[PDB]
């Protein structure tokens, strides 16, 4: 029975499903709503503040709620929430989602290490990195280390600032702080924390995670230097160095430029951002930001929890505030990731493909691409055709398109273990879905779309990149809601197939694999659903320093 | 050459090849007076003049350009009149037009055209004065059922909704209503929601089982997409050739030979 | 030669310049008209100094209502345009033979200046054109008037605008037709900078010399990236021989027998004469009775679909007079023609994605413009890798006054600075006669 | 000639190359060496088969430990070097004449790619040199090994990185010694844009030709930006000959006289020597005794202290065999001979502004490095004008191993590739044949 009917009948409580037609006109417009309703409230309230500015108005424009106007449910949870709660403005925890990857560097400590041993003639041991772990966790937050007459940041304000470790070498894991360790063994299955070692080797790394109210008050920019910074002042400290010699350059080149790795890259000029924006987060390292692979061994529940936490960052946060603004990009996203419609599609894909071919059964071919694709989209296709109120839920036929493509895309790559064979997929779903419907997404929706057939595989200047690589900066892709969420899922899909323990680095991979962290990132949805129902606890907050 | 407009092995790729097919000359089903069209555009008021947007062609003076000449210009770009639009959502449940199925239409069958494709709604825009001949036979037609295609420049919102309790298309604005009495879809607002001194009379809504046989999407309950083979082949086709083209290797491997030879 | 095709260059005007041309004679690589046009295109700068004039006068310097009280000069600079562009001349120039071309435009209202291309040679990129005829007006005008030492660099300002403080030229008074790299989207983007009103003013709105010469920028751009190397470089030589430059007199032929057709007539035509030069044919037939084509030669295929792209661009905008429906007409002769015969549409998809972000970015909130405004550095419209942009210069010579942003507004004075160059005005006549000059060298 | 000045060019082991040459002789305008060695700086490629091979064969994709799993190709292209290299040599040329240059190092470990000329010549910039090579490669080893169709994108990703989710080539496994316009500091700054430690080691490590090379590119660039004209010309020619040309063996002879000295010493040699040949005068006494000096050439005064400069780093720098006193060398010169004379320092305190920052940024938490990572498009060394990266250069043909990014962990493999060419590695015996061959002509 199809996963999305459950939230189809609470949505459309005591309606004939197979009805094609309804009562219009007589809701009373906005004030059916109580979330609408507590708006007109405070936009009143705010009269005096303002000093008669005009200020939010429902009878200005479009009287809203001509029809019933929607509650949704957050895929894999409890909560009926009206769509203006999952609102990016209106929810903390995608707020805090997006402040969390963005105020988080990996640095390399071997580097340093050598150099303190080499140029230095300093030992460094368990027990000094322990020390030097003590005095970045104090420096980190603004805590002073070397210079009388220091002024500091208050506690208070920055407790979500933090420092931790992680190693290749398990000898040197069991020696460190566990207060400041994140333990690979320990957060990952066997297989897992085995594949990730084969790459790392026995190398050392830290993980800066800078205050939320810094990139909140700044940027992401600011966030790499902010973590080189106080590495230097606690290497001084932590070793008793010159403050200021000719050594700690070295330090400083490591941590800025030779040994750290960032979340982001940097735009061109047109859309200038600085590291860790979102538009520089490649969908493959998205992909290994969110946690859920290493709690699952559900190929189609990883790839899913990804595209929720990619349709926040990507489609609400970067395309719908960044790259426009406004009112926004809300139902562009959970379109991916509310009522469980995406999931029946996906799940539809995955035993399709499971039973035809094995999940990564099959080299990829063009025919083995064009036999999933084509199968599942007409499946999709077909269901909004058989449930009239799933094609007034998926009212925009962008959203549509995405949610077919995604599961087109995604049920390719779990066959062939190949993204670029999952995004050839995601294009022919889309051209296909436009001659059954007549119809496709919004004005601009398919240039990436027609586009994408001929750059998939190709192998010239900026067309060719293999798709976990890619991201919001690929030029077809740099402009246009309904793509990226999807595309983080397609860089997921293979290598939760093949249950990879990451996608595109091990290094990020591991990096979240932190319960410290205040967004849960094993699971976006419940997060997400947490901040909709107003329970989420946000960082950042400036309370201790303003009146009552 | 004798053309082919769409692939397809069913009456809805038929019927857009009807559409298309400009020997192919559409049913009028209704009548709209010129003023009544001119009402509800909402552009001008009928009985004044086109306002232009340049001067007239001959007032103008060019260099000269043998291509330019070539080509024919429309009475409206002759007269410099205005630039402006007609807009058309159609219901996903069998309305007897479709936005691409229009686009394509539009473009095999009208000059001088501006149009743009979207999934609730499909643009027009076109000199006034040419854009009233070729409103007219949009809505007088069979491309037109009252009530499931919907005049509507903005807050165009319905497309993808049920039919309302009379068998009409949802207008959050409600530029139309339905007359009871007589059984017709009468259009009290122009297309912005300005209301009409004197309402249009668009008349009955075809039966749903009229808009099955003659409409040009694909639904599981009418025709589906999945029943007609030979257009899902040649979708795939268009995928496959766009497909090894952008690889480039092999279908140029020609070409790479001879930049590699001697 | 390298590729056996041969080609007839026919005019603007449909008639023939030159016959059986071996294909690379007008290849970016071997044609010495481009390479002219290209090298002219990098070292010429456009000087306004009635724009330095003014802007000293007011104190108005950084550009955007910037005004700085107090720090106003007054000097009768363009009424010493002649003084001023002779000192120009002796600090660009490398030697008194060398290639150096000062010209006065608009009566000395406007300089244009080209740099020698000796000092191109020892130069990373294209930027030493401005930053040279800068410093050559700069000290031009100080000298000149005696300018005291603390007003001298209002002069400064008041050439090159807020540079350094912004990354370019910003509030300038001089410019060239290629902006700063640092602004470029894509890597190799230079020559695809400029945006299609100024191809229209430089080719005084001629129609295919509009098209031909965003064609050969675009297609040469090609080679810049690498997207024209090995297997791919027939394609762009082919795309550039028949949409940019009339080959066969192809275009010119589709436009003249649809003359009262429409998107649809121009298909059938340019689909018909593909099956009979065998340029395509039918691979099956399916049930309906439909036949499903297939490329012969696929680099051919698509020099023919674009060439017809171009074609209805022009039939369909030009029956309007109205340029906002080229994009609308890229978008749907590509979708039109692939449901016409199953082949692959121009450039694969990509003009047609193209045409779709056009669309949409010249029809709503979101960004873009008129189509006047659009180039191949744009991120809307980078995406087809030369077959797009022509159809917007042509779009924009048959416009006859719809657009807000049109060409005298956004590029007049460009016009009038580089439409003097007769390569860049009339280019398909001149690659025509560099076509003959090494057609047997091949 | 255009300057009265002559010099003699002097080499690098103190003995004359050539008597009595006019200024404009060394001109990067005039110079047929310098130009050459531009052109090759610009068209010259390094690719890392084994780079390749390696990174394909684990999926190590995109660079800073990212991996693909499931995407690794197997391929035996190192083994292959001489068919690649040809195929690319066929798709980069543009004739079987031209002056394509490809030659396989280290047994095929690398491949360096010279792109001819004529590709450059309709280019916009030079960044055409990697792409077509890119191109070239990616083809080459496709068409070699036949690469499956999905596994295509994997060879592209190995040869050119992230691009183009990366503005520039991250993660590539080939390399120019030029990086991407879009990441330059300044307009014109594309000949900046050289470690230090890569001058080094294309020179290898040899003090005066590496000071040379830097300055060449330098002075070269300062045409560029436009910064060299005019007025300011001459004062740039000087810089070139006197501090990196060795001209009158002025700077050799610094050095060898104050072999067991300080840098107050070799101060005080360079003041007696400007004092003798007349470049510098007593303007006045004052009530201590003290005498102020004043230049009466001051192109020439800024050339002659230019030159103890460098003297002065050599001497400093040489003594203590640790390049990390470059910095403070260069500030403390200009700091001292200033206060021993009361002229203005190198480049009129920029010099010494540039080294102040420089200090700081080798011996801070702020940014920086090692003095090896320094260039002229770095934000903390941009601000002299072609005066005091020579001196950077020098220091690290000097340091004996104190460095933690040496000379081999930066810049080993592009030794590799880059040193054969002659004009890179010993450009002063080079520049000097190129003045000999021009002196006459102007
Ligand atoms: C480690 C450095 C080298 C470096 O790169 N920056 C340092 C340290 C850095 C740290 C000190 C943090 C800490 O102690 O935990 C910070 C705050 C930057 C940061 N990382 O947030 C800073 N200096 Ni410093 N640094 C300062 C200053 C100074 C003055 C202090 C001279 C004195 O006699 O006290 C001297 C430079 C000088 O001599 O001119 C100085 C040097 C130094 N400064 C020497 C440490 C000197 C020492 O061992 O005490 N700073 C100042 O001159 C006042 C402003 C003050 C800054 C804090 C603020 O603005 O509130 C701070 C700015
Ligand atoms: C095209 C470009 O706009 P301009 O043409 O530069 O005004 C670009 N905007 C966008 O791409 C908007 C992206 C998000 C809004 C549309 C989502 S479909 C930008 O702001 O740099
Ligand atoms: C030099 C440069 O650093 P890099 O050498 O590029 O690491 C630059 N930092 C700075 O300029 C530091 C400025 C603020 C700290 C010093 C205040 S005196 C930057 O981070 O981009
Ligand atoms: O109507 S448009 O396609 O222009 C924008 C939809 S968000
Ligand atoms: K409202």
């Amino acid at each position: 029975k199809k996963l999305f009917l459950k939230a189809l009948k609470k949505k459309f409580e005591g309606e004939d499903p197979d009805e094609k037609y309804t009562n219009f006109y007589c809701f009373g417009g906005w004030e059916q709503s109580a979330r609408k309703k507590e708006f007109t409230e405070y936009a009143k309230k705010a009269a005096e503040k303002r000093g008669g500015i005009p200020f939010y108005n429902p009878d200005i424009g479009v009287p809203l709620g001509q029809r019933k106007l929607m509650a949704y449910r957050v895929s894999g949870t409890d909560a009926y929430v009206e769509g203006d709660d999952l609102h990016f403005v209106n929810n903390a925890a995608i707020q805090q989602m997006v402040d969390d990857i963005k105020r988080t560097v990996i640095v390399g400590m071997d580097t340093a290490h050598a150099v303190l041993e080499k140029r230095l003639g300093v030992e460094v041991t368990p027990e000094t990195i322990n020390e030097y772990m003590e005095a970045i966790n104090h420096a980190l937050p603004g805590g002073a280390v070397v210079q009388e007459h220091m002024v500091e940041v208050h506690p208070g304000l920055v407790e979500d600032c933090y420092a931790k470790i992680f190693t290749g070498d398990d000898n040197l894991a069991d020696e460190l702080d566990k207060r400041i360790l994140i333990d690979i063994n320990k957060e990952f299955p066997e297989e897992q924390a085995e594949q990730l070692k084969s790459y790392i080797g026995n190398r050392t790394y830290q993980v800066n995670r800078v205050p939320t109210i810094v990139v909140r008050t700044c940027d992401g920019g600011t966030v790499s230097r902010w973590s080189a910074m106080q590495i230097g002042m606690s290497f001084i400290s932590a070793y008793k160095l010159c403050a200021g010699e000719a050594a700690i350059a070295d330090f400083s080149y490591a941590a800025k430029h030779a040994d750290v790795i960032e979340m982001g890259t940097i735009m061109p000029a047109r859309r200038a951002r600085g590291p860790n924006e979102p538009g520089g987060v490649a969908f493959g390292t998205f992909a290994d930001i969110v946690q859920t692979s290493r709690v699952s061994d559900d190929p189609a529940n990883v790839s899913l929890e990804v595209i929720a936490g990619a349709a926040a960052l990507y489609d609400q946060v970067w395309l719908g505030s960044y790259m426009s603004g406004g009112v926004g990009f809300t139902q562009y996203a959970t379109a991916a990731y509310t009522d469980d419609i995406l999931d029946d599609f996906v799940y539809y894909g995955m035993e399709y493909v499971d039973d035809k071919y094995g999940i990564c059964g099959t080299k990829p071919t063009m025919d083995v691409v064009r036999d999933i694709s084509t199968e599942v989209t007409l499946y999709s296709l077909e269901q909004y055709e058989e449930y009239p109120t799933l094609l007034e839920d998926h009212f925009g036929g962008s959203q549509r398109a995405a949610v077919a493509a995604a599961a087109a895309g995604c049920s390719t790559a779990f066959a062939t273990g190949n993204s670029n064979a999952g995004i050839n997929g995601w294009y022919l779903s889309q051209i296909l879905h436009k001659e059954a419907h007549s119809r496709l997404g919004f004005y601009g929706y398919d240039l990436q779309d027609q586009c994408g057939a001929s750059n998939s595989l190709s192998i010239r200047s900026d067309e060719g990149l293999i798709h976990e690589l890619r991201g919001p900066n690929y030029p077809n892709y740099a402009m246009n809601v309904g793509h990226q969420p999807e595309y983080a899922g397609i860089a997921q899909a293979p290598h939760a197939a093949r249950g990879d323990a990451f996608c595109t680095n091990p290094l990020i991979k591991v990096a979240f694999a932190d319960k410290d962290l205040a967004f849960d990132f094993t699971s976006p949805r419940k997060s997400i659903a947490a901040g909709a129902l107003r329970e989420f606890m946000p960082e950042g907050e400036r309370d201790l320093i303003i009146p009552a | 050459y004798k053309a082919q407009y769409t692939p397809g092995e069913t009456q809805i790729a038929e019927n857009r090849r009807k559409h298309m097919d400009p020997d192919y000359e559409f049913r009028k089903l209704r009548e709209v007076s010129d003023e009544d069209l001119v009402k509800v555009l909402g552009h001008r008021n009928p009985g004044e003049s086109y306002k232009s947007v340049h001067p007239p062609l001959d007032e103008m003076d060019f260099e000269e350009d043998i291509v330019r000449d070539m080509v024919e210009p429309i009475q409206g770009a002759k007269e410099g009149v205005r630039v402006r639009y007609i807009q058309f959502a159609d219901s996903m449940y069998n309305a007897p037009a479709q936005p691409y199925d229009r686009a394509r239409t539009y473009m095999w069958r009208y000059r001088g055209v501006d149009t743009g494709t979207l999934s609730g709604r499909q643009v027009i825009e076109m000199r006034e004065l040419d854009l009233e001949g070729v409103s007219k036979e949009l809505v007088e037609t069979e491309l037109f059922d009252p009530a499931t295609t919907g005049i509507r420049g903005a807050t165009v919102h319905g497309h993808s909704l049920r039919l309302d309790e009379n068998g009409l298309m949802f207008d959050a604005l409600q530029r139309y209503v339905f007359d009871e009495e007589k059984g017709h879809v009468v259009y009290v607002k122009d297309q912005v929601g300005r209301p009409l001194d004197e309402p249009v009379d668009m008349g009955q809504p075809l039966g749903e089982d009229e808009l099955k046989k003659i409409t040009t999407i694909y639904r599981k309950d009418n025709i589906a997409m999945r029943d007609d083979k030979e257009a899902i082949e040649v979708v795939e086709n268009i995928h496959t050739g766009r497909t090894l083209g952008g690889f480039g290797m092999d279908v140029f491997k020609d070409d790479l030979r001879k930049r590699l030879g001697d | 030669p390298m590729y056996e095709d041969r080609i007839d260059l026919y005019g603007a005007d449909g008639k023939l310049l030159e016959e059986d041309v071996p294909l690379e004679a007008i290849s970016p690589l071997k044609n010495p008209t481009i390479a002219n046009l290209v090298s002219d295109v990098k070292r010429s700068v456009a000087v306004n100094l009635a724009g330095i004039e003014g802007s000293l006068r007011k104190a108005a310097l950084g550009g955007k209502s910037n005004f700085i009280p107090g720090r106003e000069v007054e000097l009768p600079i363009v009424e010493n345009a002649e003084a001023i562009a002779e000192k120009v001349k002796k600090l660009v120039q490398t030697s008194e033979d060398d290639d150096t071309n000062i010209r006065l435009i608009n009566n000395g209202q406007q300089i244009l200046v080209q740099v020698p291309t000796t000092r191109m040679g020892v130069a990373a990129d294209y930027t030493v054109s401005a930053l040279v005829t800068g410093a050559a007006v700069v000290q031009a005008i100080i000298d000149e008037f005696d300018v005291d030492m603390f007003d001298a660099n209002a002069v400064k300002t008041a050439v090159m605008g807020r540079y350094p403080q912004t990354v370019d030229f910003t509030g300038a008074n001089l410019s060239t037709l290629l902006g700063p790299p640092v602004l470029l989207e894509g890597l190799g983007y230079g020559l695809r900078n400029i945006m299609a009103n100024h191809v229209v003013a430089i080719t005084r709105k001629n129609t295919l010399n509009a098209s031909a010469l965003s064609s050969i920028l675009e297609q040469t751009a090609m080679f810049e990236t690498g997207d024209a190397v090995g297997a791919f470089e027939r394609m762009h030589l082919l795309g550039l021989a028949y949409q940019g430059l009339n080959a066969n007199n192809l275009l010119f032929d589709l436009v003249k027998e649809n003359g009262k057709g429409t998107v649809g007539t121009v298909i059938a035509s340019l689909v018909e004469r593909a099956v009979e030069d065998g340029v395509v044919k039918v691979a099956r037939e399916m049930n309906s009775g439909y036949k499903v084509y297939e490329p012969a030669d696929w680099a051919l295929w698509n020099a023919y679909a674009a060439t017809g792209l171009l074609a209805a661009t022009i039939v369909n905008v030009g029956a309007a007079r109205a340029a906002q429906g080229v994009a609308s007409t890229v978008l749907y002769y590509n979708d039109i023609l692939e449901y016409e015969t199953g082949l692959p549409g121009v450039d694969f998809g990509r003009a047609m994605g193209t045409a779709v972000g056009f669309s949409f970015f010249s029809h709503s909130i979101y960004g873009g413009g008129g189509p006047g405004i659009f180039h191949g550095n744009h991120v809307v419209t980078r995406h087809s890798k030369g077959f797009a942009l022509p159809c917007v210069a042509a779009a924009m010579c048959l416009d006859a006054g719809t657009q807000m942003f049109s060409v005298e507004k956004t590029s007049g004075l460009i016009g009038s600075v580089y439409s003097e160059i007769d390569y860049f005005r009339e280019p398909i006549v001149n690659v025509a006669k560099g076509a003959a000059e090494v057609k047997d060298q091949l």
